[PDB]
């Protein structure tokens, strides 16, 4: 039993899927979650339903009730799944085929036949929708951002710089800026459009910030807007503000002794309805429990047998 | 085990002295081993002494095995000393001879004072014109530690044997791997970049 | 008891016929909610 | 002015007139006949490739070309490949032109005659030519070669002589018919052997294992009837005429009732259709199938007595040593062949067959079925020429690069003859030695991947990164340096071994690399435990085909890990690996116009695209611009030109990049 306003679900490689709530670091529930490895777990607004992504199957499981199988699943793709995500008032899910494919699946179990695909030439890896559920961005391996609309099926594409992979796309839902991050530390901040008219969706790059030596692992925005929280390769997650992109926070988990030999990233991380507490996920079989300004950790999970992958938490609409 | 009387006598001056002194060195060796083969070489040993130079490693090893700690603790002081200690070429390329032949056996190299002696080692190959060893002992300095000191020690060594491409790459590992710009020209010098000399 | 399980496949050629339906069913473009309100941690108020 | 404006209908004819002077003025120095030539066939290729967007201008172009080209190998006298191959394809491409046919035929009888042993292959493939007049010339010119020399000649001849098509074989019937009458014994005796030790290498069960083996596939993927007739008709073909010998006998006294009564359903089913028939001819041959493939492991030793009862009663012949044979040398009779034969256990069964000669030398060989051997002949001319280009040059000179070969000798359609290099290993035993030694498991670094990830084959390229680098950095690799010192006499060789193979590794690394050269797993690759040099087999996934393939499609250059990096130089790979990069790279960009000819020899052969074909030379066409982007600096993007170093150290970053490692074939060891 799911039903509270706060949820917190935790996936990796050990073939089930961990659930909690920040109360005292308890687990209620584990659901069996086998033969694959996930990509991206997200829960639906109504929290009817979440949605676990990877390896050719999208399997589906419930919030409140208690059952311990996949009572809905979707197939049909060739390969793993690189993204997915949901309409926000719950029509529909978009979903990036790893190979060269962007699709829709309806909720609705009818032939309103509404679903599209869109074909680039390049692996992708990072999907963000913008907040009002009209232009959609992609990121592949080979530098090249594409925008894409549904009142039309192309996509306006750019390419910053070239030969190089991007990893993360995220949209703040007050839609201020564009933040994009690639695999050696480089971070685009663009500035915002303003046309609805006839969804131009102008972009000027604004700031260049280098930072992350090591592989970069993930960007995220602030559900208000004014933060943003980056996680790198070399064990360490690092925080900005919105307003002049300034280092306010820095979290690092080398211990200082040669002992561990990066044992784990930390692959993600998640902020609160708030912004100011987050929750970091690492590969050392653990997760943590911070905020954003004392630096010093406040909770741990520390129940799953190997790594830890990727991690889904909603809260109340309150605060 | 009666073999010590050999040794401390500290007093082998010239040349001829050292020779006389391994000869009879190999001797005593090769004479008590407690294997058949050797023992009955040993005779004729006495009478050759080309074979019986051929024949020092298996001595030393063959006895070795017996030898218990505190003796070996005096064997290996006594060699460390012959081996500072003189500069002939013949000795010294036995004493190299007898390690390096010690080294490809399982029972691991001789124990030195320090790291197996590498570092004194090397110093004696220089004099003794045999050079690939030198490059090797400096490969075991080399692989603990990168210090400048090694790395023109290289770049010298290299130049005498006549491989220019290997003082090229150890030029481009020291630009970029210590990258402070301690490069005193001399070892431009070396390279014959005048150039960058200049 | 095998049976408790459901799965859909993917259907090419979709809505490669009726474009004008489809210029406006998902054309939305409901833009809004701008306006924020403050929050005094009120989950996590309760966490702690 | 070429290289300033390029090429136009406006400097044609001032460079023309230029050249012409230059030869009038010296008329007795290859270089200006050779640039004349060269002109001349370049503005004809131009005119031929602008038209498609009045074969008499083509023409009057091309006839001059053709009379440099006889002029140039007249002055040439000691290598001269590259003008031969020119002018072998304008016969090839325009003989057919009366204008053409005289050129021609004054050229070829005013040369030498040894010249022709550098093509002698290359002509017997275009042996069934559709132009009466082009093939005439070719009937006379094989027919004097063979009249003055014989040798150079047979081994391909009785080839073509068991060929499948009609005209491939019967013109191969006409020549050699006129071959005999001045010597006729040596036709019989090689016809004989090469007819009888082929039945060695495909035993009659295994040859009617592998008919079976593609037959049901064939049939539960293409429902064909049709296809699988064509399949085993042949098998049954050649069954009907009685065994010869007494394995065969002994096969069929086994088989034969069952092999023949499934024939006779199979007649029946294709009479009238329904599968009410077939259905029992499929089952008994599978019964058949089963029976037979209990047992082919045990075969691990063939005796001559048992299988073929002529050859070890010949004791003397007149054939040389297949594939040793110099015209400026006395040829080296086979004396006799041992009665043993014995089977290295593989997938594909190569037999360890060894001859003794005249001089009482041994040559051990390794005879091939099941496959191809045709490409391999062509590689290796090639890398014999670029042999030859760096043989001519004194920077590289003194610094001893070349390329061991070994012989190779096609002995009909599906199976061949390699010759057998002493001494050599496999570097997988060296590995698998030092680590067993050591009592040190194999696959560990296989084991740690799979503990810390089960489905480390379905992970994202980025997760396989992290597990790879953490697999890699827990196991420290130093195996080779270790292993090649404790295995080295003295130190001084030990060195001068480092230095050959650090060298030799470089070059080879490099022509793999404008070949296209894939599949280097490290059961490919062998050592001299001698000389230490480094040497390559398996020359059969050629042009970049493994980088196209759809699963597990490499992205790599060439093979360089840690293992072949730690154990080469203490610095890492830019002591001796990058100047001699930058050497080699060089002086094969400076002869672009020879390695360029030789390729395009290669591909344009139409018996040879069928790997890699699967208009109709537009993919080939697709290749070729390729290898001309290798040789001009332009792979990258074909709107720059960078430099040697710059081509050379993006090559580098490439290979030993983490990320595109990840993606290989797990056996293909990127973790050694």
């Amino acid at each position: 039993v799911g039903s509270d306003p706060v949820i917190l679900a935790t996936a990796g490689y050990d073939h089930t899927v961990r659930f909690w709530q920040a109360h005292s670091g308890i687990c209620t529930r584990t659901v069996q979650h086998q033969d694959s490895q996930v990509n991206a777990l997200e829960v639906t607004p109504d929290r009817s339903m979440i949605a676990a992504a990877g390896y050719q199957h999208i399997r589906m499981y419930d919030l409140n009730s208690n059952n311990p199988n996949p009572i809905i699943s979707y197939d049909g793709v060739n390969k793993n799944i690189a993204s997915v995500g949901f309409h926000e008032d719950g029509r529909w899910m978009y979903t990036g085929g790893e190979d060269c494919t962007a699709r829709i699946w309806d909720l609705r179990s009818r032939n309103l036949q509404c679903q599209r695909i869109f074909q680039v030439n390049a692996p992708i890896n990072c999907v963000c929708l913008h907040p009002n559920q009209a232009e959609l961005i992609v990121g592949d391996q080979s530098g090249a951002i594409h925008i894409w609309d549904l009142k039309t099926d192309h996509n306006e594409q750019l390419i910053p710089e070239p030969e190089v992979s991007i990893t993360s796309a995220h949209i703040d839902p007050d839609a201020s800026y564009m933040a994009a991050v690639n695999s050696t530390g480089n971070c685009y901040v663009w500035n915002l459009t303003g046309g609805i008219g006839d969804e131009v969706t102008q972009l000027i790059p604004k700031t260049k910030i280098p930072a992350h030596t090591r592989y970069a692992l993930q960007c995220r925005f602030s559900p208000d807007s004014t933060l943003l929280a980056t996680c790198s390769a070399d064990q360490t997650c690092k925080i900005w503000r919105t307003s002049n992109f300034s280092l306010m926070t820095e979290l690092s988990i080398k211990s200082g002794n040669p002992g561990e030999s990066s044992r784990g990233w930390m692959w993600g991380c998640a902020f609160s309805g708030d912004s100011q507490y987050i929750v970091t996920a690492s590969s050392d079989n653990l997760a943590r429990l911070w905020c954003v300004e004392t630096g010093e950790i406040k909770r741990e999970y520390g129940g799953h047998q190997k790594a830890v992958v990727c991690l889904a938490f909603n809260d109340s609409v309150l605060g | 085990i009666n073999l010590q009387k050999a040794w401390g006598a500290a007093r082998r001056v010239s040349k001829d002295d050292w020779l006389e002194w391994l000869r009879r060195l190999s001797l005593e060796l090769l004479k008590d081993s407690s294997s058949p083969s050797l023992r009955s070489c040993w005779a004729l040993a006495q009478a050759y002494n080309p074979m019986a130079r051929d024949l020092f490693n298996a001595a030393f090893v063959s006895c070795w095995s017996e030898l218990n700690e505190d003796q070996q603790d005096e064997l290996i002081r006594s060699i460390e000393l012959a081996l500072t200690s003189q500069d002939i070429a013949e000795v010294t390329q036995t004493l190299l001879n007898l390690a390096e032949f010690m080294e490809h056996s399982d029972k691991g190299p001789l124990p030195l004072r320090d790291d197996n002696g590498i570092v004194l080692l090397g110093e004696r190959a220089a004099k003794c014109r045999a050079y690939a060893k030198a490059l090797h002992y400096k490969e075991l300095e080399f692989q603990k530690g990168p210090t400048p000191a090694i790395l023109e020690s290289l770049i010298s060594i290299n130049n005498k044997l006549q491989q220019p491409e290997a003082a090229a790459g150890v030029l481009e590992y020291a630009m970029k791997h210590f990258g402070e710009l301690e490069i005193q020209a001399t070892w431009y010098e070396k390279l014959h970049e005048w150039e960058d000399a200049l | 008891n095998q049976i408790k399980c459901k799965n859909i496949q993917w259907k090419e050629r979709n809505s490669k016929q009726s474009a004008q339906e489809l210029k406006s069913l998902f054309e939305k473009k409901s833009l809004k909610e701008k306006p924020p309100i403050s929050g005094k941690q009120s989950i996590l108020s309760v966490r702690l | 002015q070429l290289n300033l404006q390029g090429i136009n209908e406006s400097t044609i004819p001032k460079v023309l007139q230029y050249y012409s002077a230059a030869t009038e003025h010296d008329r007795s120095w290859y270089k200006a006949w050779h640039a004349w030539a060269v002109m001349n066939f370049e503005a004809v290729l131009h005119y031929k490739h602008q038209n498609q967007a009045l074969s008499k201008t083509l023409l009057m172009y091309t006839v001059p070309a053709v009379q440099g080209f006889f002029r140039s190998i007249s002055l040439s006298r000691g290598n001269n490949l590259q003008d031969t191959l020119r002018v072998l394809t304008l016969w090839f491409d325009y003989g057919h032109w009366p204008d053409v046919n005289e050129a021609l035929v004054e050229g070829v009888k005013a040369i030498q005659i040894d010249t022709w042993l550098q093509v002698i292959p290359q002509l017997i493939a275009r042996i069934d030519t559709p132009r009466p007049l082009v093939g005439r010339l070719i009937h006379q010119l094989l027919t004097d070669i063979g009249r003055y020399h014989p040798q150079a000649l047979i081994y391909p001849l009785t080839v073509a002589s068991k060929s499948t098509t009609t005209a491939r074989h019967n013109a191969a019937n006409k020549i050699l018919k006129n071959m005999c009458e001045h010597s006729n014994t040596l036709v019989q005796q090689a016809m004989m052997v090469s007819e009888e030790l082929i039945r060695v290498a495909i035993l009659w069960h295994e040859m009617w294992h592998e008919g079976l083996e593609e037959a049901s596939r064939l049939y539960f993927g293409e429902r064909n009837v049709k296809g699988m007739f064509e399949v085993l008709e042949p098998l049954h073909a050649m069954m009907e005429r009685g065994p010869q010998t007494l394995k065969e006998t002994s096969f069929n006294q086994a088989y034969g009732r069952d092999l023949m009564e499934a024939q006779e359903w199979c007649r029946k089913y294709m009479k009238s259709g329904n599968v009410k028939d077939l259905t029992q001819a499929w089952d008994l041959y599978y019964h058949v199938f089963r029976r037979i493939s209990k047992q082919l492991p045990q075969l691990t030793s063939l005796e001559l007595q048992y299988v073929s009862p002529k050859l070890l009663m010949c004791r003397d012949l007149e054939l040389a040593v297949p594939g040793t044979y110099d015209p400026n040398q006395p040829i080296i009779r086979i004396q006799s062949i041992a009665p043993s034969l014995q089977v290295i256990t593989s997938k594909q069964r190569p037999r360890k067959l060894t001859l003794m000669g005249s001089n009482g030398h041994e040559f051990v060989f390794l005879l091939k079925g099941h496959e191809d051997l045709r490409q391999d002949e062509r590689v290796m001319q090639l890398f014999g020429l670029v042999n030859t280009l760096l043989a001519n040059d004194p920077t590289s000179l003194r610094k001893n690069l070349s390329i061991q070969r070994y012989a190779v000798i096609p002995l009909s359609t599906n199976s061949g003859l390699i010759g057998w290099v002493p001494h050599c290993d496999t570097l997988h035993a060296l590995i698998r030695d030092y680590r067993e030694k050591k009592k040190i498991l194999l696959n560990i670094e296989h084991r740690i991947m799979l503990r810390m990830a089960p489905d480390y084959d379905h992970l994202t390229l980025m997760q396989k990164v992290e597990v790879f680098e953490h697999a890699v950095n827990n196991t420290a690799g130093d195996d080779l340096a270790k292993l090649l010192w404790l295995k080295s006499p003295s130190s001084e060789v030990w060195f001068d071994r480092r230095t050959n193979y650090t060298r030799s590794l470089a070059v080879m690394s490099m022509v793999g690399y404008i070949l296209g050269l894939g599949d280097r797993h490290p059961s490919n690759l062998m050592l001299d435990r001698l000389s230490g040099k480094i040497l390559h087999i398996d020359f059969g996934d050629c042009f970049e085909v493994a980088m196209t393939r759809e699963k597990f499609p490499e992205k790599i250059p060439f093979r360089l890990t840690r293992m072949l990096t730690n154990a080469m130089e203490v610095t890492g790979l830019d002591g001796n690996y990058r100047i001699t990069c930058h050497t080699v790279m060089e002086v094969l960009r400076e002869h672009k116009d020879s390695v360029m000819a030789v390729l395009e020899a290669f591909v344009y052969d139409p018996l040879l695209n069928w790997r890699l074909m699967d208009a109709l030379n537009k993919k080939a066409i697709q290749i070729i611009n390729r290898v001309r982007d290798k040789l001009t600096g332009r792979d990258f993007s074909h709107d720059d030109t960078l430099d040697v170093p710059t081509q050379v150290e993006l090559l580098i970053k490439q290979a030993t990049s983490h990320e595109n490692l990840c993606q290989c074939y797990i056996g293909w060891c990127p973790f050694w």
